[PDB]
RNA sequence: AGAACUGGCGAUGCGGGAUGAACCGAACGUAGAGUUAAGGUGCCGGAAUACACGCUCAUCAGACACCACAAAAGGUGUUAG
RNA sequence: GCAGUCAAGCGUUCAUAGCGACAUUGCUUUUUGAUUCUUCGAUGUCGGCUCUUCCUAUCAUACCGAAGCAGAAUUCGGUAAGCGUUGGAUUGUUCACCCACUAAUAGGGAACGUGAGCUGGGUUUAGACCGUCGUGAGACAGGUUAGUUUUACCCUACUGAU
């Protein structure tokens, strides 16, 4: 996570009195680079 | 008399090996009951499930977690029905229940070994033929259990790979049962069936 | 007398305990939690400027 | 809630509770309202119910032609100085909160409205907007 | 428009039935003793009001 | 008391062979085949022609007996339905509003759709079970024919849709509206 | 709460009724063998998952008197009459 | 306080849709009473505030049945206590009455829950005033006003923590 920022988009809920409309709304940001793979494990069913 | 024993629990009722069980178990044999989701149980299904309802509405008011632990396991329900026949509160009823392994299925260790059934308390010869009987699987799976999808999964694997091996001794005994009628006209044969074997 | 910020009867006389379900002191934060039906309005790529 | 009301209104910042006493904009003599009451508002245990924009509320005049005091009546806010907050961002506010007498059937008494008049009131209340001069 | 050759076929699942005074259950016309338990399987029965 | 000996007996029109082994019976036939599952009850079974069948209970003592005729007429009307078959005739009432009936399939099997029910919006399907063939009469053109060998099949999938076209709050003496069934006979006769 | 006759608890342990001042059995020197009381013999629990004729299957079964509760009225559920 | 059984009748006709007298069977311990076993080398005693949990004899909400159910609206009943059940004037009040919103403004228990948790309006010490009683000191379950509310660092429980 990173933080928080404030937007802007025109909607598209049909029938609401905002369709058509543009609003504001507040994200979250996260920084989300390339995981990097190194390895595989495996599970197996028991009754436990 | 063998060192451990090992009970198919199958078509069998739940307090009627218990009580063979727990004293077996506090004379000094080991014991492990095993496919105890195949149990059965004198009941109907609703009846013996409303026997657990008004179990799980018994817990501890102001922490739970030190009250009537309600297990959802098959292997748990017998061990609870054990317990309860057993002083589990000193060492003679702890040590008689650390000779006892129950488990749900038939792993490999009691896979390839013998099994066995106690007579006094097979559903087939104690209940009335006519009466309902409730089955443990379902009822653990419908007060909780989670694996019972599982088993079945693996008990058929079970199955499948034993067939194939009583089909292999019985294909060898035939030919054993034939080469010695076939060598029991002698007088070796005729001498042993005056002594009676 | 002897504070505000706090809750009175935490519990009645005969269950002699106090209860798990009474609100008591203690950690707040640090828990784990899954909030869901979070929708994504841009997906980003780094080595655009 | 829809006792008069054509649409349905996003939830705004609840600004006066009962026991408010705002101002009167019509032109039926009176001066304040005195708030005793909401329709909607719900119940939670020592909370006092809440009034916002384009809210009905049960009103008491205090002042203003004694034909109309010491009764109950219908009213409907218009104005309130409770920053809330638009969908479009920004948070607006009034400098005084006032308010309408009204009947359920979400009709007025008076034949005007003395300033100006919220959105969030005047899209939802249709007999407001059609004596109200001013929206916002 | 329900053509009376029809209606009363409609009446045969919803107004030819009797009625316990004791649990207020539809049964059958013909037949006593509530089928419900916790009535008692009682014989306490009436027809259902189809006239006025 | 406990009985000796309660026995009912079922005749075998021929065509039909009734394989029993461990209280499973089939049935085979013109119309097609047909199988059922009774290891819940006690009961024996011999033959003592091709053309009937033999079906006896014990000591018994009034709740096995009444099971016996049960059976017998279970096994009966399978091989009737698996000899004939079944037809149950629904059919449509209503005041103003038409029923809208039709069969769909969707992602899986058949199902049978009904619309304008009292004029509701509810679309409400009713799957067709596997042992139903279905088609609608044509000398009037406001009826319905499920039809198969399997009576206990072809009875629940009619009550099932009947349960559904029930209307509720209201004055079921007034609105007597949806379908019900009209005639119960089979499609050889 | 208050009287009559007797037996007890009090002042009395012991085996049984899970537990209990009074109930059942039975009254106590220290010990050993045998036999029983009342109560019990699925397991906890020592002792028959004994034998026999039947009744009951309860979506709040029922199970050691005192004792720790249960009625009027009903049921084609079943059994016998 | 709650419920049930007969059912004479009410119910435009129609005992039992709903109600239902004369009688009669019970349940409850949230009333009041009776009793006096425990507690007088002290179990802190009205109400409200706060807070949790439980019960069902369900006010509402869910699915159903029945009506003297056309619709709408209502009543009777059932499974069901999962979820909720208010803001305020007057009163110390429990209790009560009204205004108002509401889906609804249901009843109850937990040492008549809860005072080392609060308050201390009331009651129940001492000061004082009136009325009535009494020769008088003084009485009143009659009215009025003012009147010290102590301690947890222990064990357990609980919340969190190594
Ligand atoms: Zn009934």
């Amino acid at each position: 996570k990173a933080g928080m920022t404030t937007i802007v988009r025109d909607l598209d809920r049909p029938g609401s009195k905002f369709h058509k409309r543009e609003v504001v709304e507040a994200v979250t940001v996260v920084d989300t680079p390339p995981v990097v793979v190194v390895g595989v494990v495996g599970y197996v069913e028991t009754p436990r | 008399s063998q060192p451990v024993v090992v009970i198919d629990a199958k078509d069998h009722l739940l307090g009627r090996l218990a009580s063979t069980i727990a004293k077996q178990v506090l004379n000094g044999q080991k014991i492990v009951v095993v496919r105890a989701e195949a149990l059965n149980i004198s009941g109907e299904f609703f009846r013996n499930k409303l026997k657990y309802h008004d179990f799980l509405r018994k817990a501890t008011a102001f922490n739970k977690t030190r009250g009537p632990f309600h297990f959802r396991a098959p292997s748990r329900i017998l061990y609870k029905a054990i317990r309860g026949m057993v002083s589990h509160k000193t060492a003679r009823g702890k040590a008689a229940l650390e000779r006892l392994k129950i488990f749900e299925g038939i792993p490999p260790p009691y896979d390839k070994k013998k099994r066995v059934v106690v007579p006094q308390a097979l559903r087939v010869l104690r209940l009335k033929p006519g009466r309902k009987y409730t089955t443990l699987g379902k009822l653990s799976t419908s007060v909780g259990w989670k694996y019972e999808d599982v088993v079945a999964k693996l008990e058929d694997k079970r199955k499948v790979r034993s067939a194939e091996y009583y089909a292999k001794k019985r294909a060898f005994t035939k030919k054993v049962s034939s080469a010695s009628a076939a060598a029991s006209e002698s007088d070796v044969a005729k001498q042993l069936a005056s002594f009676g074997y | 007398h002897r504070g505000l910020r706090k809750v009175a009867c935490i519990g009645a006389w005969h269950p002699a305990h106090v209860m798990w379900s009474v609100a008591r002191a203690g950690q707040r934060g640090y828990h784990s939690r899954t909030s869901i039906n979070h929708k994504i309005y841009r997906v980003g790529k780094g080595d655009d400027e | 809630s829809g006792n008069g009301a054509q649409g349905t209104k996003f939830r705004i910042s609840l600004g006066l509770p009962v026991g408010a006493i705002m101002n009167c904009a019509d032109n039926s003599g009176a001066r304040n309202l005195y708030i005793i009451a909401v329709k909607g508002s719900g119940s939670r245990l020592n909370r006092l119910p809440a009034a916002s924009l384009g809210d009905m509320v049960m009103a008491t005049v205090k002042k203003g032609k004694p034909e109309l005091r010491k009764k109950v009546m219908p009213a409907i806010v218009v104005r309130q100085a409770k920053s809330w907050r638009r969908r479009d961002g920004v948070f607006l506010y009034f400098e005084d909160n006032a308010g309408v007498i009204a009947n359920p059937k979400g009709e007025m008494k008076g034949s005007a409205i003395t300033g100006p008049v919220g959105k969030e009131c005047a899209d939802l209340w249709p007999r407001v907007a059609s004596n109200s001069g001013v929206v916002v | 428009i329900i053509e009376p050759s029809l209606k009363a076929l409609a009446s045969k699942y919803n107004c030819d039935k009797s009625v316990c005074r004791k649990c207020y259950a539809r049964l059958p016309p013909r037949a006593t003793n509530c089928r419900k338990r916790k009535c008692g399987h009682t014989n306490q029965l009436r027809p259902k009001k189809k006239l006025k | 008391m406990k009985y000796i000996q309660t026995e009912q007996q079922i005749e075998v029109p021929e065509g039909v062979t009734v394989s029993i082994k461990s209280r499973i019976v089939k049935v085979v036939g013109p119309r097609g085949t047909l199988t059922k599952n009774l290891k819940h009850i006690d009961v024996t079974f011999t033959k003592v022609n091709n053309q009937l069948i033999k079906v006896a209970v014990h000591n018994g003592g009034r709740k096995h007996v009444a099971a016996l005729r049960t059976v017998k007429s279970l096994v009966d009307n399978m091989i009737t339905g698996v000899t004939k078959g079944y037809k149950y005739k629904m059919r449509y009432v209503y005041a103003h509003f038409p029923i809208n009936v039709n069969i769909v399939e969707k992602d899986g099997a058949k199902f049978i759709e009904v619309r304008n029910f009292l004029g509701d919006k509810k679309i409400r399907n009713v799957p067709v079970r596997d042992g139903v063939t279905i088609e609608f009469s044509t000398n009037v053109k406001d009826e319905i024919v499920l039809s198969g060998n399997s009576v206990e099949d072809v009875s629940q999938n009619a009550a099932d849709l009947q349960q559904i076209c029930r209307v509720r709050n209201k004055d079921i003496r007034k609105f007597l509206d949806g379908i019900y069934v009209s005639h119960k006979g089979f499609i050889t006769e």
